[PDB]
């Protein structure tokens, strides 16, 4: 005769998540929170460009080495870029005292 | 599940049932369908949202400079650094990974929650006017057109309108 | 390479979009950035149990 | 709610009962009133109280001066405090609010719990001595004086002896 | 409890069942005995399994030395290190506490529902055929031997093989 069934949403999705009872559950909606991606670009921070060293050290950078483009321009930064190994430093040898502390502070 | 509606005695779900996640199937002459039931998925929808947007909009991250580095007399204080670093990742990784188990299984706890407060809504309505067939379905001993249906999905549904005719229809089966 | 995106959080490789609490991409990051995490996925359901047939 | 009794068929709850939580309305001859049953009542305030009393009492807090005070070769040192304090106050905050939301809606629906438990008691006791009139309301086919009622809220309620009148009642109904 | 099975109509356990978590009880004329339900007491070894080894396998731990050592100029960076152990102490003992908590509470309910979506299932088989004597058992109206039990165990119970009989013996009561 008449009816009337009640039920729920189903879809083509194959979302899946874990939980506490059972693993790979597959569910109709989810959404993610964990960041996985980054765009393989030094974006600026907040409105304000890092610094770009290019070749040299902080050490050069700041000595004024006379290899290292002194960029006069730049008159705020929000952190500092170097490479893993800088190819102009100290270019007459010697021991720079007190250098972390120097990088720590002028990061920004 | 927890409620033995969803994976219970519901068997499985309506992929013909887009206008919502909970909803009705009707079978009157006239032909069949599918509809949602918006009040009840619109507060799921509602719950649901603010769950999520109450996990991530929590976050507060002040700006932070999470390296330092240190020379070959202060292994002490990098091995510190280090100790600070890795607890914290230890901590947020364990309580991140919980959490989300623990509010799934909550999740879905509460999607069979309102499957079977919904049946139940029907039920309530349909005492003796109809008999529970197979799952999440009911059958009626009075025909109910289109109107007693959607009267049924609005809760409006007026028993002693339909009452004798059921009585009689009851009696022999 | 250097850009002229914007961002909030930065880290080696590339900046992050900052908008989710936690990510796997590097531990040392500068900025208003998610908690690094060791997890290879953390999804949360929104919706129900997909049984189709 | 989750269970579809508060907020749900029961519309709203009952200002004139002071005696506790959950409680009962009768209505014999004799004369209305409103009482409570102190052993669900009694048993929540004890689980609740229990519960409060694990997320205050569970807190140990050692003997800790927050502060630390660094010169200007000590930015490292001075970032690195500023790093723990930080990371802390970002935990704390965040585990903080997310187990008050969680534990709260548990609360919610473990009211809820008892007050459909406490009518499903009643209807187990009462099966076709009585119909489901209205919402969190049965109707006797029997009269139930003052005494029956006081039978019905501490659990005695005698069902044959009321069977035969009620099977009279019921007929014509 | 939370569902009213389970220390709720169910008043206790049955210490002679040892085939698993949940099962059944017959008393059909070729004699009684003990059974388990192994569908359910199965879904319910692979969930909880699963959540133990959920809180124990996700605790990563680096290699790590919580020990620093320092001299008498180094109060600062001593108690900055003591406040970094405390701290992490405070918080894994916190939340290692109330996750025990709340997960047994989780757990409890989990097992109440197993126990209560099981006699469910058996009534949706028995509508008319049987009535809910006591608690957790029903009376036949056919007498139903062992092959017709282990039906009911099963899923497959065959209503309208018994409809008749059952019609016949129910007029009378
Ligand atoms: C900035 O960095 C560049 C790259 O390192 C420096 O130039 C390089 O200097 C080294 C010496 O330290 C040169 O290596 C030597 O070359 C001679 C032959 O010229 C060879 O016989 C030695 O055995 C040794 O390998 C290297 O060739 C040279 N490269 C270039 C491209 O010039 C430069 O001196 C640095 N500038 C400052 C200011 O420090
Ligand atoms: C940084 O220094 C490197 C040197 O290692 C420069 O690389 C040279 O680039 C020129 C032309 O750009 C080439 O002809 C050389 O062969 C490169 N040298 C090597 C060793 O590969 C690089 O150009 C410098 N970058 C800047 C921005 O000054
Ligand atoms: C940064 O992340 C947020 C959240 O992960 C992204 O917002 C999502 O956008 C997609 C498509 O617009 C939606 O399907 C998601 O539902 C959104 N998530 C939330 C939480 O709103 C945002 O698009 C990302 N930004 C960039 C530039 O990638």
């Amino acid at each position: 005769e008449d009816t009337i069934c009640i039920g729920y949403h189903a879809n083509n999705s194959t979302d899946t998540v874990d939980t506490v009872l059972e693993k790979n559950v597959t569910v109709t909606h989810s959404v993610n929170l964990l960041e996985d991606s980054h765009n393989g670009k030094l974006c600026l921070l907040k409105g304000i460009a890092p610094l770009q060293l290019g070749n040299c050290s902080v050490a050069g950078w700041i000595l004024g080495n006379p290899e290292c483009e002194l960029l006069i321009s730049r008159e705020s930064w929000s952190y500092i870029v170097e490479k893993p190994n800088p190819e102009n430093g100290t270019c007459y040898p010697g021991h720079f005292a007190d250098y972390e502390e120097l990088r720590e502070q002028l990061s920004s | 599940g927890l409620f033995g509606a969803i994976a219970g005695f519901i068997e499985g779900g309506w992929t013909g049932m887009v206008d919502g996640w909970y909803g009705y199937h009707h079978q009157n002459e006239q032909g069949s369908g599918y509809a949602a039931d918006q009040k009840s998925t619109q507060n799921a929808i509602n719950g649901i949202t603010n769950k999520v947007n109450s996990v991530i909009e929590k976050m507060n991250t002040q700006f932070t400079a999470v390296g330092k580095e240190f020379n070959k007399l202060e292994r002490r204080m990098e091995n510190l650094n280090k100790k600070v670093d890795d607890g914290f990742i230890d901590i947020w990784t364990y309580n991140a990974e919980l959490l989300v188990l623990l509010e799934n299984e909550r999740t879905l706890d509460f999607h069979d929650s309102n499957v079977k407060n919904l049946y139940e809504k029907v039920k309530s309505q349909l005492k003796n006017n109809a008999k529970e067939i197979g799952n999440g379905c009911f059958e009626f001993y009075h025909k109910c057109n289109d109107e007693c249906m959607e009267s049924v999905k609005n809760g409006t549904y007026d028993y002693p309108k339909y009452s004798e005719e059921s009585k009689l229809n009851r009696e022999k089966i | 390479p250097m850009d002229e995106c914007d961002a909030k959080c930065q880290t080696p490789q590339g900046a992050i979009n900052s908008s989710l609490p936690f990510q796997n991409v590097h531990p040392v990051t500068i900025g208003e950035c998610p908690k690094y995490v060791r997890s290879a996925k953390l999804r949360m359901v929104t919706g129900l149990r997909n049984i189709p047939s």
